[PDB]
RNA sequence: AAGAACCUUACCUGGUCUUGACAUCCACGGAAGUUUUCAGAGAUGAGAAUGUGCCUUCGGGAACCGUGAGACAGGUGCUGCAUGGCUGUCGUCAGCUCGUGUUGUGAAAUGUUGGGUUAAGUCCCGCAACGAGCGCAACCCUUAUCCUUUGUUGCCAGCGGUCCGGCCGGGAACUCAAAGGAGACUGCCAGUGAUAAACUGGAGGAAGGUGGGGAUGACGUCAAGUCAUCAUGGCCCUUACGACCAGGGCUACACACGUGCUACAAUGGCGCAUACAAAGAGAAGCGACCUCGCGAGAGCAAGCGGACCUCAUAAAGUGCGUCGUAGUCCGGAUUGGAGUCUGCAACUCGACUCCAUGAAGUCGGAAUCGCUAGUAAUCGUGGAUCAGAAUGCCACGGUGAAUAC
């Protein structure tokens, strides 16, 4: 009934956060959906290599965003109270729709 | 880039947010199918009493660190030299070498 | 009950499921004839059944999504032979011999930084 | 202003000079830097003076001379 | 000219990220800048203070920058009176609520950009540059790595004509991704004009 | 090449009669690159050299192709002050490729209206031993004697 | 230059300012902020009504202005032949060197040459050389197959209800999504080979000899390019070469060159009907539905910061009909009139739509360019820049060759 979706720009990272989540839920007993990977999400870019001329030559970069969903289903009213400011990493966007 | 340059740019962010998020109307209210009347003709007239700083028309939208005017990139905010000086070094998150 | 296949063939990836019978074929929720229209996409699928020569005795399901037309047609000679590997064993050097077990990873390229095209350079002019 | 569901365009500079100008008649050429505005038929026998980038030509009015904009009436570039 | 900057080619592979935190498109280029601003004032405020790397994360509207450095004892002082000096104008900086803790750089002699800030310092101090180049070489040998490559060039010496002189030693494989191989820049403005330093040191191949 | 040696690609038969020797032809004849134009006039043509004259379809191709294959063809090598061309005899896999090629370019030159009446009518040309291929088979068959004192 | 109508603009004309449009100081007096009027092409000039942020400074400091004087600011001004940084290039070619030893009086040489082999100083054997480093290869990304885990906003083999729309319960099998593994290593067999490196073939395999592509560019050459991304040594203007504004120019046209789009048609034009994609974007943004308008588009206006909502109907193709080789039902320039949308503003100088007109062009002299396989050719979609404005740039897929003696 509520769904976290978490995105990040490195899979290792994402996992560390989507790890516990399921072990809170287990935590909380039982009832879990279980992480779900969505499409990532990729901007290519393509600047130019010189500071003048030779257009020909440039540089492609690109950002990679990784997408994970874990679909918590029974909301415990010790699962909303716990589930605030446990995700034990940095530069991780966080997001539940009720 | 010719720090002139750069203070007017700043000089026309702020008469853009001082009228042009409230005095819209002129532009967009009082133009369509209503009171056909001198008022539209009043709204016509009084746009151009504003000074000539409009939102969009007038930003050249350049770099932060250098203030070029072009090679710009809306995503990051800085020209095309400074991503790659912002560099590769870890600068900007996430941004790494592309190979499809 | 029913035996499988996927094939793959330039983008686009198909699903068949055989069954045992007589002779129809429907791609799509549509008949083998209306599907393709093509002489060269309504016999690449049966290049499989043909040289096996059981043609009239499998009932086949199928679905396929993506790609073009011979992209399809090849998904789908692909799948049937691979439908085939299933539910029969001792086909596989016959089969294997005349092709269809060769995924033909061809796919389109990239078009690179200053190439016109994908390996066309623009006109070279000395002077 | 250019489309009818806006309306013809003038500037307010011009308009209200235009408005002295026609309570005395004509008068003395007019200068003007507006390039931009259309042609009113309230300023018909007047002899308004552009601006093309150096000098203030005079441009003379006419019936004919109600649907176009003042700068098409001064040659801006030089040729021969 | 013709390479690619080894920090940034292994910047998924071995090398990590001096930047950490997520954005969409909507809170980049000014998350961007607020970085820059960062790193500005941090450099000129421990100017000499050896400072190494400076690597900043956003965990949740709170930025929490991490100063790396040879000589802790500097940057803090007796007992942090001057961290929260540095801490108190962050905040000021980026408008955010700040956390700047310290990690020491046990090797000051084994590091890419301190080596490449002490022989920059050397010749803003008129010392010959051999010396200054082919001390940091052995220094950095004698201390335990597997190979350094020291680059300087510019108008040397007060010769009219610029000139390159690199001094290798060791092992120093650029193509091989997998190395772990520490690079930096830096500047002198000389009375004679700008000479620049490069150095490379390979540490590991895993 | 100078290095690697190399084989030849598969053909895919065609989809009407089974013989490589027309998938090939379907190839010459299409350009770019849309085989389904490109079979539409073969067997259009095909069928209307059957019923006009000979029998069968795969049958009138290989008379018509026995009267354009060209038995030696010139080399030319450059010595001095010009170049001598010399005869040598030609593969006949290069024979039966070469033929059509000189079939087709030879039917994009006809008078006629559409390419499908073009094609038959030089397919049939053939067959009685006349028309603009057989023209430039003879061509290449006179220049090899006259350079036979070059062999 | 990943996008000059004003802006950008660094240029010209004209109108103006000076410790200044931008930064740190000193003193003086004011909270800032708000509305509006007059003169002007505009910068500006003259105002008229409106106002209070911490106290232990409350009598001034800290935010914001006006003024003064002096320190100074400012320069897209000169030298890329004073420099850093970053690129092109020979060149993805297989080379460029060192330590110790030996030979030569010496510059130097040997190692690196020689027999094969390789894409490759790659590898084996010889040899006054023995070793090492930068290069090659490998480590990396994507693609080709299989296995394990998860099943929304993706999927539907088997079940029931169907307004036969995955539409609904429902299932974790299938296509797919994204995490982790297995796989290809001359691994196995025959032959050739100096018994060696390796080579030619054979089996199995989704893949066979670095499987396809990408990233990766050694010592150095051109005192190659950039002082206009940026920084910096000198030189110079500093009531000016700095700064502000209105208009114009960067779009000028007897001509010449380069890179491209459209064609010159019948393997095509037009009309009707109808299949099949991939990748990608979106908050002063993408904009369904319905109505209106011949059309660009206008109105109300759901949904979505997104595997669901929008862009978004893909086109070449297929089936039917007509045009029968004509400057033509090919071609679409040019021009007259009528409009729509951004935008203060469309004349100089925007895009697009409606009606009419219909130019050169009927396969192009010498000469010259690209391409070896999902390649050339051909057909469409997306994105960056961007208020509006690409036939360019970057990326995706559909159809898909000929030839290598
Ligand atoms: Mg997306
Ligand atoms: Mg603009
Ligand atoms: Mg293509
Ligand atoms: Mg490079
Ligand atoms: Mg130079
Ligand atoms: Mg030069
Ligand atoms: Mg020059
Ligand atoms: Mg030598
Ligand atoms: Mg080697
Ligand atoms: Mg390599
Ligand atoms: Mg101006
Ligand atoms: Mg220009
Ligand atoms: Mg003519
Ligand atoms: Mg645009």
């Amino acid at each position: 009934r509520i769904r976290i979706r978490l995105k990040a720009f490195d899979h290792r990272l994402i996992d560390q956060a989507t790890a516990e989540i399921v072990e809170t839920a287990k935590r909380t007993g039982a009832q879990v959906r279980g992480p779900i990977p969505l499409p990532t999400r990729k901007e290519r870019f393509t600047v130019l290599i010189s500071p003048h001329v030779n257009k020909d030559a440039r540089d492609q970069y690109e950002i990679r965003t990784h997408l994970r969903l874990v679909d918590i289903v029974e909301p415990t009213e010790k699962t909303v109270d716990a589930l605030m400011r446990l995700d034990l990493a940095a530069g991780v966007d966080v997001q539940i729709s009720l | 880039a010719k720090q002139s340059m750069k203070a007017r740019e700043v000089k026309r962010v702020a008469l853009a947010d001082k009228y042009f998020a409230k005095r819209a109307e002129l532009k967009a209210i009082i133009s369509d199918v209503n009171a056909s009347d001198e008022d539209r003709w009043n709204a016509v007239l009084k746009l151009q009493t504003l000074p000539r700083d409009s939102s969009p028309s007038r930003q050249r939208n350049r770099c932060r660190q250098t203030g070029r005017p072009h090679g710009f990139l809306r995503k990051f905010g800085l020209s095309r030299i400074k991503v790659r000086e912002a560099a590769m070094r870890g600068e900007i998150p996430g941004l790494k070498k592309a190979s499809w | 009950n029913q035996y499988y296949g996927t094939g793959r063939r330039k983008s686009s990836a198909a699903r068949v499921f055989i069954k045992p019978g007589n002779g129809k074929i429907v791609i799509n929720q549509r008949s083998l004839e209306q599907y393709f229209g093509r002489e060269t996409a309504r016999m690449v699928v049966r290049q499989p059944l043909e040289l096996v020569d059981m043609v009239e005795k499998l009932d086949l399901y199928i679905t396929v999504k993506g790609g073009g037309i011979s992209g399809q047609a090849g998904a789908i000679r692909h799948g049937i032979t691979r439908a085939l590997m299933e539910y029969d064993e001792s086909l596989r050097s016959e089969l294997r011999k005349a092709g269809f077990v060769t995924r033909d990873a061809r796919q389109v390229e990239r078009k690179k930084v200053g190439l016109r095209k994908a390996r066309r350079r623009p006109q070279f002019s000395k002077r | 202003m250019r489309s009818l569901k806006k309306g013809p365009f003038i500037d307010l500079h011009l308009l209200k000079k235009v408005e002295k100008a026609v309570e005395s008649g004509d008068k003395k050429p007019l200068r003007t830097w507006s390039r931009r505005s259309t042609i009113f038929p309230n300023m018909i026998g007047l002899t308004i003076a552009v601006h093309n980038g150096r000098q203030h030509v005079p441009v003379f009015v006419t019936d004919e001379m109600v649907g176009h904009k003042l700068g098409e009436f001064a040659p801006t570039r030089t040729y021969r | 000219g013709q390479k690619v900057h080894p920090n940034g080619i292994r910047l998924g592979i071995v090398k990590p990220w001096n930047s950490t935190w997520f954005a969409n498109t909507k809170e980049f280029a000014d998350n961007l800048d607020s970085d820059f601003k960062v790193r500005q004032y941090l450099t000129k405020e421990l100017a000499k203070a050896s400072v190494s790397r400076i690597v900043i994360e956003r965990p949740a509207k709170s930025i929490r920058v991490t100063i790396h450095t040879a000589r802790p004892g500097i940057v803090i002082g007796k007992k942090g009176e001057d961290v929260e000096k540095l801490r108190k104008v962050v905040a000021d900086i980026a408008g955010v609520p700040a956390q700047i803790n310290i990690a020491e750089v046990r090797k000051p002699e084994l590091d890419a950009k301190l080596v490449a800030d002490s022989i920059t310092s050397q010749l803003e101090r008129r010392v010959m540059f051999r010396r200054a180049m082919k001390r940091a070489v052995q220094n950095a040998m004698r201390l335990g790595a597997k190979g350094i490559k020291v680059e300087v060039s510019g108008r040397l010496g007060g010769a009219e004509i610029a000139r390159t002189e690199w001094y290798r030693e060791g092992r120093v494989p650029l193509h091989t991704l997998r190395a772990d191989i520490d690079y930096n820049t830096s500047e002198a403005h000389t009375t004679y004009g700008v000479i620049g330093v490069k150095v490379w040191i390979f540490k590991g191949e895993i | 090449p100078r290095r690697r040696v190399i084989g030849q690609r598969k053909i895919l038969p065609d989809p009407k009669f089974g013989s490589e020797l027309l998938a090939k032809f379907v190839n010459i004849l299409m350009v770019d690159g849309k085989k389904s134009t490109a079979e539409s006039i073969v067997y259009s043509a095909l069928e209307t050299l059957a019923q006009r004259s000979g029998k069968s379809e795969l049958e009138a191709f290989e008379v018509a192709l026995e009267n354009v294959r060209p038995t030696v063809e010139v080399k030319s090598r450059r010595v001095g002050g010009s170049t001598y061309q010399v005869p040598v005899e030609v593969r006949p896999v290069r024979r039966n490729a070469l033929a059509m090629r000189w079939i087709v370019e030879a039917a994009r030159k006809r008078g006629d209206k559409s390419m499908a009446l073009r094609l038959a009518n030089e397919l049939s040309d053939a067959a009685e031993n006349k028309g603009t291929a057989v023209k430039k088979r003879e061509d290449v068959h006179r220049m090899a004697e006259a350079n036979k004192a070059f062999a």
